[PDB]
RNA sequence: CGAUGUCGGCUCAUCACAUCCUGGGGCUGAAGUAGGUCCCAAGGGUAUGGCUGUUCGCCAUUUAAAGUGGUACGCGAGCUG
RNA sequence: UGCUGAAAGCAUCUAAGCACGAAACUUGCCCCGAGAUGAGUUCUCCCUGACCCUUUAAGGGUCCUGAAGGAACGUUGAAGA
């Protein structure tokens, strides 16, 4: 509602081309597409898209929102693309990249080899630093939540893979 | 007098072929069954087979509404110790399409040897293709 | 006997 | 967690949502405070 | 890949030289000449049919005396199938020996057990003997309650009773390879396979691996 | 009431789940080890003896564990008595 | 347990969408199984004669031929009441 009566500015370099109720993007970065819900009505009027809800149905308003707001980021993708960092806290923990796989060393008994997606790259400035580019925001975030889930952060030494700048309670061993 | 009744060599029986693409189950399968019995010809008769030969084709695109393509289960006994298996809507249209359709028009005719030639008139198929061509089956839309 | 008798 | 009859804000950041058709409540304070079958 | 159908001839043991003693079940794995090629043109499923052994030519009925003379091979006795697991192709009348159970380390043996009868249920199931004495009145080896009462009303479909023991055909998985002889047609594969000695044994690569 | 044979043992079971083990998780006043508690889960498994007519119980010694119930307090045209 | 995400400018595993996740479920292993009357498929083999009658019918009868195969019998079997 509040969401959706506010159309997405679409920048340099649109190519934001409809085919039914399929949005396909080309962008700086790549292309991304999505079909998009049949309560939805798109429009590209005013050099930018703007979503209203379609007749019939009742659950309009939630459904444009939540279009506006997943082609806002998508659109935001193929522009400047997004961008996820983890760190590992704790000793014994590697994190070198080789291509597209990723190989950590958490020091369960044997090394972690983790297959990236079509999309995401990745780099290692130091060993304990992993940084994700992409942008298809919903790909690099379910990556990064697998790289976490390998090995989740620990609440009395803080051990584990963990965001960047998220703040982890460590409780005091009692 | 006495009223008509039919009689089963004289009665002239016809094929139909129909398409059950995007259609909800038990509709189809009331219409299905009301033409197996022979309940739109005017010469009814209760205890004659009265009905035509139906070709159902696509049943793997037959529709369920609500929440019922995960949630109808279909309950069955295989006689033994102990052994009831279930299976959902999804896993028997993956598994066994034309089983959903005969099941559901079996459940909607008379029970007794009569019923069980009328089930045989049904031919389902979950294709677009039938072997039939040589009975010349017409579209019955519904 | 009284083993069989419901006693 | 908490699976209970009755889920109540316990704490000041606890907020009630509806999930997979079940009442839960989420603390993002304290783990404690997690409640379910409302 | 395929098995092949060989003959049970006796057991023995070998003794390596580290001097582990090993039993051994010695199967004559004779030429198995190909009869019938199936494929999923007109069969619908791929598959190999072969025979093996001779037979007398007065004991051939004509259907199976043109069956094998339809496609270049002569009488065995019986015909098997090999199901062709995805990029073997095979030609009628293709001698196949026993060089590609050379290769292999584990197998699986299928064999026609050795008929025992009309067992008890203490034979067949392994049900315990009840008392010997200490009162008991001609019911030694008999197999108890059946059933409970009113309520099922009725013996239940799979209780175990007393019947037919024996004569069915049996899979034994993972038997090592010890030894193949191909100037005998020889296997030996460590263990006891179903049936009596001479008895058909179908030899399959492991499949549990 | 012109008869529906009991308790216990033996033999054979079968189901439920309100789970004893195994398996999966949440919270912990959870450092680890080991627990407590709650949720999911019924595929498989789930002692031997002494005493007692005993079910039960106590006890000795194991076990991954020594589940709880239904089935005429399952089961005598199957046995015992 | 999550990712993206509004409804509800935030937040949110969820309404749209996406991913994980157990000895349970369906397969994978093994055995039975086309009486699966919906009685399936594939290959091979065997039959290539004349006439009359009547309610000229998916009709009866007569003579001549009995084919593939089967059964019977016998010797029997690590098959079997
Ligand atoms: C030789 C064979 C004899 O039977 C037995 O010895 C058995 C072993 C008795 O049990 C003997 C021994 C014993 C201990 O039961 C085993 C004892 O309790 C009874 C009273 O007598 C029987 C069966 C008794 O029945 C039982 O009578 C009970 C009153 C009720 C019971 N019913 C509820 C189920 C019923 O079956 C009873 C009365 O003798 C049956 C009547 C018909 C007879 O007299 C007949 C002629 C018998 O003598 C007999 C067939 O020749």
């Amino acid at each position: 509602s509040r969401v959706a009566k506010a159309p997405v500015v679409v920048p340099a370099g649109v190519d934001v081309k409809i085919n039914g109720q399929v949005i396909t993007i080309k962008g700086k970065n790549g292309e991304l597409t999505r079909t998009l819900n049949d309560a939805v009505e798109v429009k590209h009027a005013d050099n930018t898209l703007t979503f209203g809800p379609r007749d019939g149905y009742a659950d309009g308003w939630a459904q444009a929102g939540t279009a506006r707001a997943l082609l806002n980021s998508m659109v935001i993708g193929v522009t400047e693309g997004f961008t996820k960092k983890l760190q590992l806290v704790g000793v014994g923990y590697r994190a070198a990249v080789k291509g597209n796989v990723i190989n950590l060393s958490l020091g369960f008994s044997h090394p972690v080899d983790h297959q990236l997606p079509a999309g995401i790259t990745a780099e290692c400035p130091t060993q304990t630093e992993i940084v994700l580019k992409g942008a298809d925001k919903q790909v690099i975030g379910q990556v990064a939540a697998d790289l976490r889930a390998y090995r989740r952060p620990e609440p009395y030494k803080g051990k584990g893979v963990r965001y960047a700048d998220e703040v982890v309670r460590t409780k005091e061993a009692k | 007098m006495k009223t008509f009744t039919a009689k089963p060599e004289t009665v002239k029986r016809d094929w139909y072929v129909v398409d059950a693409t995007g259609k909800t189950l038990g509709r189809l399968a009331t219409e299905l069954a009301r033409r197996l019995r022979g309940k739109h010809k005017a010469e009814y008769t209760p205890h004659v087979d009265t009905g035509d030969y139906i070709i159902v084709l696509n049943a793997d695109k037959v529709a369920v509404t609500g929440n019922k393509r995960t949630d109808k289960v279909y309950y069955h006994h295989t006689g033994h110790i102990g052994g009831i298996k279930q299976a959902t809507f999804e896993e028997m249209i993956a598994r066994r399409p034309e089983r959903v359709i005969e099941i559901a028009v079996k459940g909607m005719l008379p029970k007794g040897p009569l019923g069980r030639a009328m089930f045989r008139k049904l031919k389902v198929y979950a294709g677009n293709e039938h072997n039939h061509a040589a009975q010349q089956p017409q579209v019955l839309d519904i | 006997m009284t083993h069989s008798m419901r006693l | 967690m908490k699976v209970r009859a009755s889920v109540k804000k316990l704490c000041r950041n606890c907020k009630i949502v509806k999930r997979d058709g079940v009442i839960r409540v989420i603390c993002s304070a304290e783990p404690k405070h997690k409640q379910r079958q409302g | 890949m395929i098995g092949l159908v060989g003959k049970k001839v006796g057991m023995t043991r070998i003794f390596t030289e580290d001097g582990v003693s090993i039993p051994v079940t010695v199967i004559e794995v004779e030429a198995n000449r190909v009869t019938q090629v199936k494929d999923l043109a007109n069969d619908g499923y791929r598959a190999i049919q072969v025979t093996t052994g001779a037979k007398k030519a007065n004991r051939v009925t004509k259907p199976e005396a043109g069956h094998f003379a339809k496609a270049g091979v002569e009488a065995g006795r019986g015909l098997w199938e090999f199901r062709l697991a995805e990029g073997e192709e095979f030609t009628v009348g293709q001698s196949i020996s026993v060089e590609l159970f050379a290769d292999v380390k584990k197998v699986d043996v299928t064999g026609t057990s050795k008929g025992k009868g009309f067992a008890g249920t203490v034979k067949r199931w392994n049900f315990r003997t009840q008392d010997a004495t200490h009162g008991n009145s001609l019911s030694h080896r008999v197999p108890g309650s059946i059933g409970q009462n009113q309520t099922p009303g009725k013996v239940f479909k799979g209780k175990k009773m007393a019947g037919q023991m024996g004569n069915e055909r049996v899979t034994v998985q993972s038997l090592d390879v010890v030894r193949v002889d191909a100037e005998r047609n020889l296997l030996l594969v460590k263990g006891a396979v179903p049936g009596a000695t001479g008895s058909d044994l179908i030899v399959k690569p492991a499949v549990k691996a």
